[PDB]
C-alpha cells in the first residue's frame, strides 16, 4: 500500500480535474469518465493501443498501483493523448483534453508544491 | 434529496406498458431528484425504454396530473436485466377514493373560475382547487420513505 | 369468473356477486339467505325474461363483462303469496337534476 | 352478514357489511340499518357500486377499470362521497 498522504494527494488532484467545469458550468471530464465498450465502438480499440478512462485511473489510486505522482501524471497525459489521437484537432473533445492537461499540471503544483 | 435516480451508468432495458385508460406522462426523477417529463403513452400502448439501473420513474395522467400506479406501487425502479430480460412496468389506474374520483370528474367538466358557482359546501371548492401535483406527492412520499 | 349483480324487487336492491357457471337456483338460495323467503317462492328475471331455474347465470346472459362491479347487471325478483306470484315490479330510482350550466 | 342502507326516497340497498365499512362514516353510524336523509337512490345506488368496485380492485395486480360517473350525478356524488368519507 501507499503512504496515506500520497493517496490523499492523488484523489484531491484527480477530483479537481474531474469536477472542473467551464464558464458554461459544463464538467469537462465527463465524457472521459467511462470508455466505450469494444462492442459499442471497436475502432477506438483498433487505434488506441493503451486505452484509459478516469474510472480506471481512480481505481488505480484505490488499488495503490501508482507509486509516485510522476506515475499518475503519465497515465492522465496518456488519457489526454489518446483523446487527441482518436479525435480531430479542433474537435470539442480535443479542446477539453488540452484544458485537462493544464488543469492537472497546475492543480498538481498547487496541491503538491 | 432522498427521491432521486442514482447515476449508475448501468443500462437496464424496461417496458413501459400503459394499461390505463388515461394518456400517461412518464416522469423521470433526475440525479438531483428534479422531476422531468417524457413523451406520453396512449392508452394500451407500450414502448421499450432504455433506462439505467437505479433510475426512478413515476406515472401521471398527462392532461390532469392525476397519479397512477406502476406495478402496484407509486414509484418504479429497475433492477438489472437478468440475462437480457426486460423489466415490465404496468402503469395502471389506482383505486381512487370515490371522493377523489368525483373531484376528477367535476374538475374535468368545469373551468376553475366556476368551481365556486357549484351548489356544494365551501370545503369542496377548496378540495376541487387542490389539484393533483407531482411535487406534492414527492413530498408526501419523501416523508413516508424516511419513516 | 365473477359477475356482479343488483337483485331488485319493488324498492329493494341487493348488491351481490356470483360465479358465471353458478345456477339460477343457487342465486335463489342466496336471496333466501337475506330476505328469508324460500326459492320456491321466488321468480328471477333478466329484463322480463323469466330465468329457467336450472340454467347458469352464464347461460342466462350475465358475463364477466356487462355485469361489472361498477356497472352491475340487474336481476328482477318477484315473490309468491298464497299461490300466486306478483308481477315483477321494480320501482325506478330518483332522478338527478338538470345539469348545471357551468357543467356544459 | 349484510346491511341495509336507505335512500331519502326510501329505496333499500342491501350490501355485504364488509363493503359498507368502505365508508368511514358507515363504520361509526354502525338494526344494521342506516337512513340517509340527504342521499337519494340514484346517488346511493352508485355509492354501493363504488363499494363493490373498491373491494374488488383494491390490492389487485390486475389492470383496473375506470370508475364511471355520469356528469348529471357527479356533483351529488361528490357531496355524498364527501359526507361518507370514502
Amino acid at each position: 500500500p501507499n503512504p496515506p498522504k500520497l493517496t490523499k494527494q492523488m484523489n484531491a488532484i484527480i477530483d479537481t480535474v474531474i469536477n472542473y467545469k467551464d464558464s458554461s458550468g459544463r464538467q469537462l471530464s465527463e465524457v472521459f469518465i467511462q470508455l466505450p465498450s469494444r462492442k459499442e465502438l471497436p475502432e477506438y480499440y483498433e487505434l488506441i493501443r493503451k486505452p484509459v478512462d478516469f474510472k480506471k485511473i481512480k481505481e488505480r489510486i484505490r488499488n495503490h498501483k501508482y507509486r509516485s505522482l510522476g506515475d499518475l501524471e503519465k497515465d492522465v497525459m496518456l488519457l489526454c493523448h489518446n483523446a487527441q489521437t482518436f479525435n480531430l484537432e479542433g474537435s470539442q473533445i480535443y479542446e477539453d483534453s488540452i484544458v485537462l492537461q493544464s488543469v492537472f499540471k497546475s492543480a498538481r503544483q498547487k496541491i503538491a508544491k | 434529496p432522498v427521491l432521486r435516480s442514482v447515476n449508475s451508468r448501468e443500462p437496464s432495458q424496461v417496458i413501459f406498458c400503459n394499461r390505463s385508460p388515461r394518456v400517461v406522462l412518464p416522469v423521470w426523477l433526475n440525479f438531483d431528484g428534479e422531476p422531468q417529463p417524457y413523451p406520453t403513452l396512449p392508452p394500451g400502448t407500450g414502448r421499450r425504454i432504455h433506462s439505467y439501473r437505479g433510475h426512478l420513474w413515476l406515472f401521471r395522467d398527462a392532461g390532469t396530473h392525476d397519479g397512477l400506479l406502476v406495478n402496484q406501487t407509486e414509484l418504479f425502479v429497475p433492477s438489472l436485466n437478468v440475462d437480457g430480460q426486460p423489466i415490465f412496468a404496468n402503469i395502471t389506474l389506482p383505486v381512487y377514493t370515490l371522493k377523489e374520483r368525483c373531484l376528477q370528474v367535476v374538475r374535468s367538466l368545469v373551468k376553475p373560475e366556476n368551481y365556486r358557482r357549484l351548489d356544494i359546501v365551501r370545503s369542496l371548492y377548496e378540495d376541487l382547487e387542490d389539484h393533483p401535483n407531482v411535487q406534492k406527492d414527492l413530498e408526501r412520499l419523501t416523508q413516508e420513505r424516511i419513516a | 369468473m365473477d359477475v356482479f349483480l343488483m337483485i331488485r324487487r319493488h324498492k329493494t336492491t341487493i348488491f351481490t356477486d356470483a360465479k358465471e357457471s353458478s345456477t339460477v337456483f343457487e342465486l335463489k338460495r342466496i336471496v333466501e339467505g337475506i330476505l328469508k323467503r324460500p326459492p320456491d317462492e321466488q321468480r328471477l328475471y333478466k329484463d322480463d325474461q323469466l330465468l329457467d331455474d336450472g340454467k347458469t347465470l352464464g347461460e342466462c346472459g350475465f358475463t364477466s363483462q356487462t355485469a361489472r362491479p361498477q356497472a352491475p347487471a340487474t336481476v328482477g325478483l318477484a315473490f309468491r303469496a298464497d299461490d300466486t306470484f306478483e308481477a315483477l315490479c321494480i320501482e325506478p330510482f330518483s332522478s338527478p337534476p338538470e345539469l348545471p350550466d357551468v357543467m356544459k | 352478514m349484510y346491511v341495509k342502507l336507505i335512500s331519502s326516497d326510501g329505496h333499500e340497498f342491501i350490501v355485504k357489511r364488509e363493503h359498507a365499512l368502505t365508508s368511514g362514516t358507515i363504520k361509526a353510524m354502525l338494526t344494521n340499518e342506516v337512513n340517509f336523509r340527504e342521499i337519494p337512490s340514484h346517488v346511493l345506488s352508485k355509492v354501493c357500486m363504488y363499494f363493490t368496485y373498491k373491494v374488488r380492485y383494491t390490492n389487485s395486480s390486475t389492470e383496473i377499470p375506470e370508475f364511471p360517473i355520469a356528469p348529471e350525478i357527479a356533483l351529488e356524488l361528490l357531496m355524498a362521497a364527501n359526507f361518507l368519507d370514502c
